[PDB]
Formats: C-alpha cells, sequence, structure tokens
C-alpha cells in the first residue's frame, strides 16, 4: 500500500495537499520509493467496510485505487523549436534577462538564480565518489530589495519547488517525520519538505531568523543531498537531491558596509561554506538609479493591473510578456525542463 | 484642479450662500424621508424571517432585533441593531391587525403574529 | 396487503408537482441544463418555493422537512421522467435537492430541540474539516439460501439489512450478501465550525458544532471562511452522555443517548461594479449614492472614525485608508503584489491609543483583538494540532488566519517577544502563512491588515533624543508599515482645556457608524 | 392578560402567612404533587376567569397547553453539607455562583414507531423513564410480530442542560435544568436556587424548580442619624480602624475606594497604592480591609503569577467549548482585591494589570484559544520604596520601583 500525494508545484492556492491510497498487487511492489514521481493506472474501487458505519455517523466507506500498471517523452515539434532557440548568438544574456522580468536590476542575482535553475552535472565519478550537481544561492541584503519575491519566481518556474519560512519550520518537519501505520501498527517514516523537493529546489525564506536547531537540520541536506535519520528504531537515508535558495537579513536589519560579511550576519562560516554564490545587496541611494527603479516599478504595476476569446487573451498576455522579456515564459519553462533532462 | 480660475461673480455670492443655507434643511428632511422609505422597504424583506420559523411566544424584542442583524441582512447591505429595532417597532404600526405587543415591565415581548397575508399591505407607503 | 399512506404527503407531492409545472418554466430549463451538462443535483430558491399558496406549501415543507423530502423527491423524479428520461440512464436514479436563500439565519447559540426536523439556515466560522468520503445512499442485497435480489434498500442513518426474503418460498433472514455494483453511493463530508466573534459577548466562550455535507456541495467549505449552511437539524447517537447526573431513560436493556448535528444541503461563503449594484434596490442605491456623490465625503469620513476619541486626526485618516486596502495585483510572471496596508502607532501612556484598536475591532466586519504579551507565535499564524478521526495532523486558525480579508489588531506591540514578532512578517508582506511542520507542507492565505499599538522604549517620550533612539523596533519591521504615527502630549493650555472638557463630558454624557460599513462594502470593489 | 406559560409564585408569601408556613412544613417532602395539582389549578382558574366570569374569550391555546408554577422565595434550609440521606428529594433552597454550562442535550419525550412491513405508525410516550417497544402491529390485517421500528428523527425531545455552580451553604454542585430553564443560567451568574436535592442509585445534584438571578426602617433611621451629624467624615475615619492612629487622608481614601464611583455605559473602580516607609501600618490595613469589605480575595504580588491572577483556560471534550479555572483577579469580579508586594510582581504578571485597569478586560490569544474575560474589580496595593527606606534626596518618581506607564 502506497500513498500518492499531489505534486508540490500543483497544490491549489490555500488548500492542504490531497492524497489517495494506492494498492500495488501482483509483483507491482517496490516500483517506487519515497520522493519519486510516478504515474499509475488502476481501478477506482471502495473497500472500507466495517465499523465506519457506526463509529462515524451514518453508513460511509472510503475509496482506494488498486494499481494495474505504473510508470516513473518529448515530441519532435518541441525539440525543433528548442533547437531553433539554441542557435541564437549570445543566448545566455536572453536567459538571464528572462528571470523575473518585473524585478528591475539585480543582474548579478538573476544570473545566480538562472544558474541554480539550470544546475550542473552530478558527477558520480567512478561511482565510489560523488559531487553535488546543484548551485546553492544566498540572498543577503537590506529590506526593500526583493530578496523574497525572487523565491516567488523560483517556486513558479522550477518543475518542483518547496517553500518554507524560517520560524514556521521545524527540524522534524523539514527532514522527516515518524508515523505509525494505521493497518500494521508498525513504525513508518514520512518524508519532509527536503524529501518532497527531491530532484527539485527547496526555498527557505528569512533563513537568519530561524532557530539554531532547524538551521542545523539543513547541514546534511546542503551537501549530501540526503536525509539521514535514526528514530524509533528506523535507520534509513532518503534522497534529498535539491538546491537551496535562502534569503536573510543582516544583523541589526541594515548592512554595515564598513564591516566584513563575517560580522554582518548571525550565521557562521560552516553554513556559509555550503553555499556557492553569495549575493550582497545594499539599498544605497542615488538619483539616477532610484529614478530608473521607480520608473520600472510603476510600469510593472501598470502592466500587472487587470485590464476564441481564450486565444485572444493568450495573445495579449504573450504580448505583455514580450514587452518585458525576450523569451516566452512557457517556452522558458519547457526549455529548462528539457535542459535538465 | 485650478478649475475655479475666474468665477467673477458679483455680490451675488451672498445670495449663493443664501441658496446654500435656506434649502439645506429641505435636503436634510428629504434624507430623513429616504431613511424612512429605506426602513419601509426593508421591512418587506424581513417579515419572512418572522413568518418562517417562529410560532411560539418566548421571544422578547431584544432577541428578534438581534436576529434581524447577524442574519440574511448580514450581506451586501448590512443593517444596524437600532435600525432593526426601528423595523420591528414599525411592523406593529404598519400591521395593527396582527401585532399588539405591549410594554411588560422593561422592553417588549413579541408574540406569534396572526399573518393574514405577507406583503399586500405595503401599498400604504 | 396495502400499506399505510400519508394523505398529507400525497397532497404535498401534488402541490409540489403543480408548482414545478406552473412556476415561471425556469426550473424545467434547469433540468434541461442538468441533462446537457450531466448534473446530479437540482437547486431551488426558497423564496420561489414560498410564493405559491401564500407560502403555506413552503411552510409545511420546511417545518417537517425530514418527513416530506421523499414526496418532493418522488415528484421531481416523476417530472424528470416526464421530460428528461435520459437522466435515469447509467453507463440508477440518484437525484438530490438543495434549497437556498433562506430568510432567517440562526446562530449556534439559538440551537434548540424544537428545531429538530425543520428547515433552517446557520452561519459559522470553519475551524476543522475532514476529507470527503463516499456514503451508502441506497443498497441492494442478494439472498443466501436462494438467489433472489432485493433492490432499493434505503440505509436510513444506519447499516440496515433486509428484514425478509421477498419470495415466500424462501425463509432467509438475518443473513444477506451486499451488492457493490448495483448499489449506489454519494459523497460525504463533515464540517466543524465555530461561533462567530460578533455573537459571543465579552466573557463568554464560543460554541462549537459539527455540520454534515453530502453530494456535490462538499469541499466548498474552507478553514477560516465565514460559511453559510442551509438544511435541517438531526440528532445522532452519542457515547459521552455516560456519567452525567440525573435519571436516564432506558429501553426494554438498551441505551437511547443522543447528540445534535446539523445536515446542510446548500453551501455558500460570504464575501465587479454592476454585479454588486444589481443586488440593491433603488432606495438602497440612493442611500449608498449619497455617501459617494458628495464633494467633501473624504473629510466627512475622516471625522467619523471613532468619534469618542478627540483629536488625533492623522490616525483617523490612517485607519480609514487601511479599511479600504489597495487592489491586489498578480504579475504576468505570476508574482503577486500585496494590497493590504499595515499601520503602527506609538504614543505616551496617556494618549488614547487603545481606543482606536477597540473601535476597529468593534466596527470591522471581520476583526480580532489581542494583547502583545498574551499572544504567542502559534496563536497568531496557525496551530499544528493532532486531528480527530485519525492519527495525522491538521492546522487550526490563529489570530491571523481568523479575520482573513479583515483587520487584525494587536495592542502593546513593543512588548511582544521578537521571536514571535518575526512570524508576523510573512503575513505582513507576502499575505501568506507557510507551514513545514509535522506532515503539513501547505501555504495558507493570510490576507490581513495589521494594526498595532506600542509605547516608547522608556514609556515616556524622551523628547531630548530623536525618533531613532526612542524606538526599540528594528528596521525590518518598521519598513513594513505603510503608515507610521508617533503622537505626543504637551502642556498647551488651549489643547488641555478642550481635552478635559470632552473627557469629562464622556463621563457625564455627519455619517453614522452603521453607514460606514455600507459605504466600504461598495468602495472596496474599485480597482483604480 | 399575559401569554406566559408559567407563574413565578412569590414564595416569601408562604412564610408571611401561617397556613402557608404549615403548607411548607407539610410540603418539604412532596413538592411534585403540589406542583402537579397547581398546574391543573392554574388551568381551571384561567378557564373560570375567562369564560365563567365572562371577562375574556381567548381560551383555546391555554385550554390545550400545559402550565407550570415556580416558587422563587422559599425559606432556606440548614445547608448543603448538613442535608441527611432522608433530606434527599426534599424541597431545598441554596445560593452560590455559576461557573460552567453544558450544551443543549435533548431528552426523550415521544417515541415514533413505524411498522417495517406495512408502514403503520404508532405514538409511544415515556412514563417514568421507560420505553415500551410494541410487540406486534396493531392493524387487523398486519399481525407481524416485532415489525415495529423507531424512526430517530421523527421523535420529540426536550432540552436538558447541566450547569456548574459553586455553592455556599447558609463546595461546587452540578445542577440540572430542563425546558426553558436551559441557557437561562450562564457563566458567572449570581444565583440563588430553589429546587430539589437529589442523589439517586448517588451523585449530589439539584433539580432546579426556580432560579434567582440576583433590613428595617430603624436601620434607615440609624443611617440617617449617622449621615446628618456634622462629624460624619471624622467619625467614619475614627471608627474604620482603631488599631491605626490618625492618618485622616489615608482613611478617607480607602473608605472612598470602598464606596466606589458611579458605573455608566466607564467604571468607578478606584485603585490606591501605599508608598510609605516599610514600617508603617499598611499590612494591618489591607488585612483588615480583606475582612471588613464584602468578601473578596487577598493576594500578594510576589506569591502570584499571570495564570494565578487571570485564569487557566482550556477546551473540553464533553462540553465542546472553552472552560475557565478562575483566578483571583477574575474571582474578585465586582468586589475588592488586595495585592501586597506590588513592587515584587513579575513583569509578565504586571502586563496583565494594564488592560485590567484600562478596560476591565483580559484578552488571550494562544494555541486553539482566542477569548476575552472580564475582571471588573478594585485593587488596593502596597509597595515598599526602592531600597530600605524612602529617600527624599531622590525624585519621587525614582523612589518607586514601578515604571511610568503603570505608576501614572
Ligand atoms: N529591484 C527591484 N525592482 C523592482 N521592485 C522591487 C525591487 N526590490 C524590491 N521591489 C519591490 O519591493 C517588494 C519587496 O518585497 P520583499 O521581497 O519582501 O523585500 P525583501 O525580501 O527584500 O525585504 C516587492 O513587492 C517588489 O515589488
Ligand atoms: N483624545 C481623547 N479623548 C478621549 N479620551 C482620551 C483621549 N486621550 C486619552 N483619553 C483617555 O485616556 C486613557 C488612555 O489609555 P491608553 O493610553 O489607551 O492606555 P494604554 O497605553 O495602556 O493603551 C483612555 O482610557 C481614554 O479614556
Ligand atoms: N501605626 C501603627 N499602628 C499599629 N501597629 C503598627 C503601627 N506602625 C507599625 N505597627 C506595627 O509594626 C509591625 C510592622 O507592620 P507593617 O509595617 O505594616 O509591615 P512590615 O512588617 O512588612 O513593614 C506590625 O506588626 C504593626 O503591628
Ligand atoms: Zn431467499
Ligand atoms: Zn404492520
Amino acid at each position: 500500500r502506497v500513498t500518492l500525494q499531489e505534486a508540490p508545484g500543483t497544490v491549489p492556492p490555500g488548500r492542504l495537499p490531497r492524497h489517495r491510497e494506492v494498492i500495488l498487487l501482483a509483483d507491482l511492489v517496490d516500483v517506487s520509493k519515497p520522493g519519486e514521481e510516478v504515474e499509475v493506472t488502476g481501478i477506482y474501487k471502495n473497500n472500507y467496510d466495517g465499523n465506519l458505519n457506526a463509529k462515524n455517523g451514518f453508513p460511509v466507506f472510503a475509496t482506494i485505487i488498486e494499481a494495474n500498471s505504473i510508470k516513473r517523452s518529448w515530441t519532435e515539434e518541441e525539440e525543433r523549436e528548442f533547437r531553433k532557440i539554441s542557435r541564437d548568438r549570445g543566448i545566455i544574456d536572453k536567459i538571464i534577462s528572462s528571470m523575473a522580468p518585473s524585478i528591475y536590476g539585480h543582474r548579478d542575482i538573476k544570473t545566480a538564480v538562472a544558474c541554480s535553475l539550470f544546475g550542473g552535472v552530478p558527477k558520480n565519478v567512478n561511482g565510489k565518489h560523488s559531487i553535488r550537481g546543484d548551485i546553492n544561492v544566498l540572498l543577503l541584503g537590506d529590506p526593500g530589495t526583493a530578496k523574497s519575491q525572487i523565491l516567488k519566481y523560483v517556486e513558479k518556474t522550477a518543475h518542483r519547488a518547496v517553500f518554507a519560512t524560517g520560524q514556521g519550520a521545524s527540524a522534524v518537519g523539514l527532514t522527516a517525520s515518524v508515523r505509525k501505520d494505521p493497518i500494521t501498527k508498525e513504525w513508518t517514516l514520512e518524508g519532509g519538505a527536503l524529501v518532497l523537493a527531491d530532484k527539485g529546489v527547496c526555498l527557505i525564506d528569512e533563513f537568519d531568523k530561524m532557530n539554531d536547531q532547524d538551521r542545523t537540520s539543513i547541514h546534511e541536506a546542503m551537501e549530501q543531498q540526503s536525509i539521514s535519520i535514526s528514530k524509533a528504531g528506523i535507520v534509513t537515508t532518503l534522497q534529498a537531491r535539491c538546491s537551496i535558495i535562502a534569503a536573510a537579513n543582516p544583523n541589526g536589519g541594515r548592512y554595515n558596509s564598513t564591516l566584513p560579511l563575517a560580522q554582518n550576519v548571525s550565521l557562521t562560516e560552516p553554513i556559509l561554506s555550503r553555499f556557492d554564490i553569495l549575493c550582497v545587496v545594499r539599498d544605497l541611494v542615488d538619483e539616477e538609479a532610484d529614478e530608473r527603479l521607480a520608473t520600472f516599478v510603476v510600469d510593472s504595476h501598470v502592466r500587472s493591473h487587470p485590464e476564441n476569446a481564450r486565444q485572444r487573451r493568450l495573445q495579449r498576455q504573450r504580448k505583455k510578456e514580450e514587452e518585458i522579456s525576450p523569451i516566452p515564459q512557457e517556452l522558458l519553462m519547457k526549455y529548462i525542463h528539457y535542459a535538465r533532462t | 484642479m485650478y478649475k475655479e480660475k475666474m468665477p467673477d461673480s458679483q455680490a451675488n455670492l451672498m445670495d449663493r450662500l443664501r441658496e446654500r443655507e435656506r434649502r439645506s434643511a429641505a435636503l436634510l428632511s428629504q434624507r430623513q424621508k429616504r431613511y424612512q422609505q429605506f426602513l419601509a422597504m426593508k421591512m418587506t424583506q424581513v417579515f419572512d424571517i418572522l413568518f418562517s420559523l417562529t410560532r411560539g411566544q418566548p421571544y422578547t424584542e431584544t432577541y428578534l432585533s438581534s436576529l434581524i442583524v447577524d442574519s440574511l441582512q448580514d450581506s451586501n447591505n448590512p443593517i444596524g441593531t437600532k435600525e432593526a429595532s426601528e423595523i420591528l417597532a414599525g411592523l406593529q404600526g404598519i400591521l395593527p391587525m396582527d401585532i399588539s405587543v405591549h410594554q411588560v415591565d422593561g422592553g417588549l415581548k413579541v408574540y406569534r403574529w396572526n399573518s393574514l397575508d405577507k406583503n399586500r399591505f405595503s401599498k400604504l407607503l | 396487503v396495502k400499506k399505510v399512506d400519508d394523505v398529507t404527503g400525497e397532497k404535498v407531492r401534488e402541490a409540489f408537482e403543480q408548482f414545478l409545472e406552473d412556476f415561471s418554466k425556469v426550473y424545467r430549463a434547469q433540468i434541461e441544463f442538468m441533462k446537457i451538462y450531466d448534473l446530479n443535483t437540482i437547486y431551488i430558491d426558497y423564496q420561489h418555493l414560498s410564493m405559491r399558496e401564500n407560502g403555506a406549501l413552503a411552510m409545511a415543507i420546511s417545518e417537517q422537512y425530514y418527513r416530506f423530502l421523499p414526496f418532493l423527491q418522488k415528484g421531481l423524479r416523476r417530472v424528470v421522467r416526464k421530460y428528461a428520461p435520459e437522466l435515469l440512464n447509467t453507463s440508477e436514479r440518484v437525484f438530490q435537492i438543495s434549497f437556498f436563500n433562506l430568510p432567517t439565519v440562526h446562530r449556534i447559540r439559538d440551537i434548540r430541540s424544537e428545531k429538530i426536523g425543520s428547515l433552517l439556515s446557520i452561519s459559522g466560522t470553519v475551524t476543522r474539516t475532514s476529507e470527503v468520503r463516499p456514503e451508502l445512499y441506497k443498497a441492494s442485497f442478494t439472498c443466501d439460501m436462494c438467489r433472489a435480489i432485493v433492490d432499493n434498500v434505503e440505509q436510513s442513518f444506519k447499516y440496515t439489512e433486509p428484514t425478509f426474503c421477498p419470495n415466500p418460498s424462501c425463509e432467509n433472514r438475518a443473513f444477506w450478501t451486499l451488492n457493490v455494483t448495483r448499489s449506489r453511493f454519494l459523497d460525504w463530508q463533515k464540517v466543524r465550525i465555530q461561533e462567530n466573534a460578533n455573537e459571543i459577548p465579552t466573557g463568554s466562550m464560543p460554541r462549537t458544532l459539527d455540520v454534515i455535507l453530502r453530494g456535490d456541495s462538499v469541499e466548498r467549505a474552507k478553514p477560516g471562511d465565514r460559511c453559510k449552511f442551509t438544511g435541517v437539524e438531526i440528532v445522532v447517537p452519542d457515547v459521552t452522555q455516560l456519567g452525567l447526573p440525573g435519571v436516564k431513560p432506558s429501553s426494554t436493556v438498551r441505551d437511547l443517548t443522543y447528540k445534535i448535528s446539523f445536515l446542510a444541503c446548500h453551501v455558500i461563503s460570504i464575501g465587479d461594479q454592476e454585479v454588486f449594484l444589481n443586488s440593491l434596490s433603488s432606495d438602497e442605491i440612493n442611500e449608498l449614492k449619497e455617501m459617494v456623490k458628495d464633494e467633501h465625503i473624504y473629510d466627512k469620513l475622516v471625522r467619523s472614525i471613532a468619534p469618542a476619541v478627540f483629536g488625533h486626526e492623522a490616525v483617523k485618516k490612517g485607519i480609514l485608508l487601511q479599511m479600504l486596502g489597495g487592489v491586489h495585483k498578480s504579475t504576468v510572471e505570476g508574482i503577486k503584489l500585496r494590497g493590504d496596508i499595515n499601520i503602527c502607532v506609538v504614543g505616551d501612556p496617556s494618549t488614547s491609543k487603545s481606543q482606536f484598536l477597540k473601535y476597529v475591532v468593534g466596527f470591522a466586519p471581520r476583526s480580532v483583538y489581542t494583547s502583545g504579551k498574551a499572544s504567542s507565535a502559534a496563536g497568531l499564524t496557525a496551530a499544528v494540532v493532532r486531528d480527530e478521526e485519525g492519527g495525522d495532523y491538521t492546522i487550526e486558525a490563529g489570530a491571523l488566519m481568523l479575520a482573513d480579508n479583515g483587520i487584525c489588531c494587536i495592542d502593546e506591540f513593543d512588548k511582544m517577544d521578537i521571536s514571535d514578532q518575526v512570524a508576523i512578517h510573512e503575513a505582513m508582506e507576502q499575505q501568506t502563512i507557510s507551514i513545514a511542520k509535522a506532515g503539513i507542507h501547505a501555504t495558507l492565505n493570510a490576507r490581513t491588515s495589521i494594526l498595532a499599538a506600542a509605547n516608547p522604549v522608556g514609556g515616556r517620550y524622551n523628547r531630548k533624543l530623536s525618533l531613532r533612539g526612542n524606538l526599540n523596533m528594528t528596521a525590518p519591521i518598521m519598513s513594513r508599515f505603510d503608515l507610521f504615527f508617533v503622537i505626543l502630549d504637551d502642556c498647551n493650555e488651549k489643547i488641555d482645556t478642550e481635552l478635559a472638557s470632552h473627557i469629562v463630558d464622556l463621563h457625564m454624557k455627519p455619517f453614522s457608524a452603521e453607514q460606514l460599513r455600507r459605504y466600504i462594502k461598495y468602495a472596496r470593489t474599485f480597482k483604480p | 392578560e399575559l401569554g406566559t406559560s408559567n407563574l413565578n409564585l412569590d414564595a416569601r408569601n408562604l412564610l408571611a402567612y401561617k397556613q402557608t408556613e404549615d403548607l411548607y412544613h407539610q410540603l418539604l417532602n412532596y413538592p411534585q404533587e403540589v406542583i402537579s395539582i397547581m398546574d391543573q389549578t392554574i388551568k381551571d382558574c384561567m378557564v373560570s376567569l375567562i369564560v365563567d366570569n365572562n371577562l375574556d374569550y381567548d381560551l383555546d391555546e391555554i385550554e390545550t397547553k400545559f402550565y407550570k408554577v415556580r416558587p422563587y422565595n422559599v425559606g432556606s434550609c440548614k445547608g448543603m453539607r448538613e442535608l441527611n440521606p432522608n433530606d434527599i428529594d426534599k424541597l431545598i433552597n441554596l445560593k452560590g455562583l455559576v461557573l460552567r454550562s453544558t450544551p443543549v442535550i435533548p431528552d426523550m419525550k415521544v417515541a415514533f414507531f413505524k411498522c417495517n412491513v406495512c408502514d403503520h405508525t404508532m405514538a409511544v410516550e415515556i412514563d417514568r423513564g421507560v420505553i415500551q417497544e410494541p410487540a406486534r402491529c396493531e392493524r387487523i390485517d398486519c399481525n407481524e410480530p416485532n415489525s415495529m421500528s423507531l424512526i430517530h428523527n421523527r421523535c420529540s425531545f426536550a432540552d436538558k442542560q447541566v450547569i456548574k455552580l459553586q455553592e455556599t451553604p447558609d463546595h461546587s454542585i452540578s445542577l440540572c435544568v430542563y425546558d426553558e430553564l436551559v441557557d437561562s443560567c450562564r457563566a458567572g451568574d449570581r444565583i440563588e436556587v430553589t429546587g430539589t436535592f437529589r442523589s439517586i442509585p448517588y451523585k449530589t445534584y439539584v433539580d432546579v424548580v426556580h432560579v434567582k438571578k440576583v433590613i428595617t426602617d430603624q436601620d434607615l433611621a440609624k443611617i440617617r442619624e449617622v449621615a446628618a451629624r456634622e462629624d460624619l467624615y471624622s467619625l467614619l475615619a475614627r471608627s474604620i480602624a482603631p488599631s491605626i492612629y490618625e492618618l485622616e487622608d489615608v482613611k478617607k481614601g480607602i473608605l472612598l475606594q470602598l464606596f466606589g464611583g458611579t458605573n455608566k455605559t466607564y467604571r468607578g473602580d478606584i485603585n490606591i497604592l501605599l508608598c510609605g516607609d516599610p514600617s508603617t501600618s499598611k499590612s494591618q490595613i489591607l488585612q483588615y480591609v480583606h475582612k471588613i469589605t464584602p468578601r473578596g480575595v487577598y493576594t500578594s504580588g510576589k506569591g502570584s503569577s499571570a495564570v494565578g491572577l487571570t485564569a487557566y483556560i482550556t477546551r473540553d471534550v464533553d462540553t465542546k467549548q472553552l472552560v475557565l479555572e478562575s483566578g483571583a483577579l477574575v474571582l474578585s469580579d465586582g468586589g475588592v482585591c488586595c495585592i501586597d508586594e506590588f513592587d515584587k510582581m513579575s513583569d509578565s504578571t504586571r502586563s496583565v494589570l494594564h488592560e485590567v485597569m484600562e478596560q476591565q478586560t483580559i484578552s488571550i490569544a494562544k494555541a486553539g484559544i482566542i477569548t476575552t474575560l472580564n475582571a471588573r474589580s478594585s485593587i488596593l496595593a502596597s509597595a515598599n520604596p526602592i531600597g530600605s527606606r524612602y529617600n527624599p534626596n531622590l525624585p519621587v518618581t525614582e523612589n518607586i520601583d514601578l515604571p511610568p506607564p503603570l505608576l501614572s
């Protein structure tokens, strides 16, 4: 018996994730493990008969799916357009400019975001040695620098993204939680946010203000891309192959330009060593830069305001996308998926 | 903006203020009449509450007035508690034949309305 | 052998069929719409039901609804066979009726045993919900001795086996085989709601109740929503009555305990110029229009917030603007722009800063009042608590999730511990609450406007120093308040004389407070 | 004239008249019989005064309905703990304060049985808590035995509620109420009880028959005489506390605090702080006030906490709503509380005093609980000065260890 949960990027706004019980029979066992994404074909049947008719009010049952076949992929029409795009000279600059178009400036951050989205090669050299393939990014700066809304673009762009807040997270919740099976009464383990974000990206906002233990829980995940646990006799390690994007504020809430980085933050050199790219932001004042930023922001707020009709509205939306980005965003998402694949 | 650039009126500005003054009371009276009509029209959408699910007689006016508010009226057009009390008091005057509530010692106790009909008596407005 | 007939029920069914045939035939158009779109449930406006026979039909149906429902169901299915027999086809006559638009709405406070078996409407804030399940509406059984079949075995609130084998040539009883293919099922859901804040007087605790939903109406209830239900009250067996004092009746031995639950058929959540305007009458439109089409309305509304507090006009403007928060925007990139406005006020221990909070919580359609030291991190955002009916966790609404799309008031803000001030930040800027604790990984709506009150670091305003040294709040939290006021006290005689006069008149005793809610309900929809 | 379904009989008239006192002494063991007789007596009296006297004509609903009578001022008994096993089922009178209420619980009155083979329906009612299932269908044709079945939601029930009351005999007792008596008593109600003391095969509980939600002219003459004499203030100060010499201003202030201001809807809860030297008689005054004033609670700031003052609040599985374990500060509702060692109160506890003194309320928002509680009370407090003695070489504000927001 295996539980299938809604994909992290597919949860509807403001609702808890839905899930169903899936029954694997006839040698269809061990086809999947926690963290894997699968598609299954089966029969929608009811089998929860018993005391439920009297324990809860009125006679009711519960539904399960008995699995028949399961599977853990691109047409030529998509690859042709991808290869058409790939031959453009200087494609890197278009891709970098494509990240979060409504955010003005911060190109040195946008490049890091794009690089983390594409990622590298997890070179398992000779098997006996391994290297993490994903880039870790820390966004440190003063308030009013969009260190948070960038994560609200990675969450909407990457194939599988998980977002968490520093004080709204727990060490058990992020890594893994222990459960007792309702049928076999045995100790069982359920993956946390890092296990869910496997082969994806994990987002942690306000990374500085979380308690020290929840911050410590991220140590193994940032380099081993795995979760090691020993609770209630359960000893196992899960895959947590995800990149981490963290946003934080400096000590006192404003960056002291006259002091080093190793003094402006409550973090420590170990934690900083697990990152690759550190983006330091100053909210310094200047008439020209401020005028540029304000005239960009006011037009962004003009655009985002409301105002075969489906086709016409899609055309108008893509027109607005062209007004601000060189690449259509659906094509960018597909391109990122294809490149990672 | 600066639209009032050259309204070069004569001493008739005093007569303009007379126009402002001497008819303001008429507008206030019209606003009061409009509130009266507001109540006299909302009572048409209230008596269904009384008709539907109240046949006993333990209901004091304090209960029914608090039941007109925090009710179907809690909607695109909310209503106030004192407005609900005014509605419930005006129902007796507008329908003498079915409501004869009397002061007990403090406040009013409302009994089971006879309810000959529902809305045909609104013609008196 | 002829069974006993309900002649009143037959008359009711005939009247209901005549109502269906004569009402104008919009409901027959609804039936055709259901046939076109493959719909299971028909919906009936109660005020349409109450406009035939002076509404006596509706009264009779409502006051004994649990009895008369089968007759109306029979009438409707006869009508559908008369006009749309294809809806009886499967791949077998499942059909539901849902009434809405009740005139009266009843509180959890006013639940009585007299209301049992009658149609009524209630409203309450949802706190916990269970997952949807299938319910055995009508079952069928096959005999065990012989192989006869028994259809249409309605399972009234309990698992019910057939009492006899229909063929007299068989003596089967107390043993049956349940069919799971010819039998038909329906959706099931339970909603656990709470009494609203404006119902309970101060010093009184809110009541809780469990509400039952079935059919397609399920999943339309979300936590934190001021939902509204329509249906009938039904009692269900209870096991917690044991140990109570007083004589308990017995059946002969068997137990006969009960507890009260509400079954609702229609679900709606309370909440674009023309849509709103078409729901108001001419006089209502005129009354709302006077408050909009006048030259000085802005100053008039400024001079109307909290009329008991003298002076302090800046905060009166601020609260008025906060109550009409900005339009929320979503970028073509999908990034969302926050629209709600936060306000912080700091004053000396003498200036009336708490009365603004009390006026807001007493006036706002949705509002929650709390104290800085009394509040905690879990009590503001959301609480991770073990759920009933299972071993998994489930959220509970904190101070921020409650009064969503409303104003949240916090007093003694500077007294709050920083570790539980931090959690308010995400709601203050992202309008969301993110949870990654104990099997919950969802992100919740936190569209709330934060209103706070605080005191300087030394209680008194140390007027020797500047604004920088008199506040313990750091830059990150100060940056998130769209408006920020520091009000002071001075020994000016002309001010203190009037202040004394009015604060003494208080102890001696343009637009009314009721009108402001009506105005805001119209104003809030605009998108400049 | 009244459309009411019951009459509150002025049971103090039973003691004001001789034969009714004898009736009380006879009735002490049999209230139910007299109440049942009085129901029919009321119906007959109504019928007579309406039609026999030809004064009214509205009779039908009164004729058909059932009435009750509730005596509300019966003479009190010897006290709850003094009641004997043979005092059970006797009419009793008690007093106290209500704390908690259970939700509305329906109690069976009518049973609706339907025959499951011919749909015939029988009306069955409960007599003395007994359900009698019909053995066979009553129809001449349908004689199938045991075919009668009960439809749960076509039955009729009545409201039953359990209310918790802290009783003070002339300990807590959980009362029982039925019919319109439910939800008439709520948390915090000041209650006098007239009903039946019960213990049945054995928990002690009261079947309430009525509930009350609440001197000589020579005393008036004495009050007027004391008020008229010119030394009224001097005499009052002199007689309040003999062990404390002089201190006219302190006497006047504390007596004024006992008098209290006017309450309008703006309370009059006067609060006084003693900042004298740490050897002046101040504990002797507060300890005496705790005994002379109408009863309150005596507390100390050092020996108190935030939970100790306000309350402990938690949900309940049985009640399905929040319940409170009242603290001293809320227990003093409407009375007077004394707080020694006010300078030693913890900061978290001191934060509670703010909203208490500013709005007479306490708002709490924690995990699963969001509610406000009323704590309207007057606070008399004593606080030693900073150091071993009051030092006039320092400012008066600096001699007190209370922050400006609390001190001002
Ligand atoms: N460089 C920028 N260009 C355009 N808009 C910006 C920029 N920086 C910040 N903003 C605006 O300011 C807000 C910053 O939100 P947030 O990400 O919470 O700030 P931070 O995380 O830096 O404290 C965003 O809503 C965004 O619209
Ligand atoms: N402008 C005003 N009008 C009326 N009353 C006022 C005004 N300013 C102050 N007050 C009175 O002073 C008191 C101030 O209390 P407040 O400063 O709100 O306490 P806290 O600082 O604990 O919130 C209020 O009870 C109020 O009655
Ligand atoms: N004016 C006075 N009248 C009666 N007793 C007094 C007076 N002044 C001091 N005392 C006595 O001095 C002792 C000290 O009491 P008090 O000063 O009230 O508290 P503390 O011992 O905490 O300072 C008490 O036993 C009291 O009887
Ligand atoms: Zn058979
Ligand atoms: Zn029969």
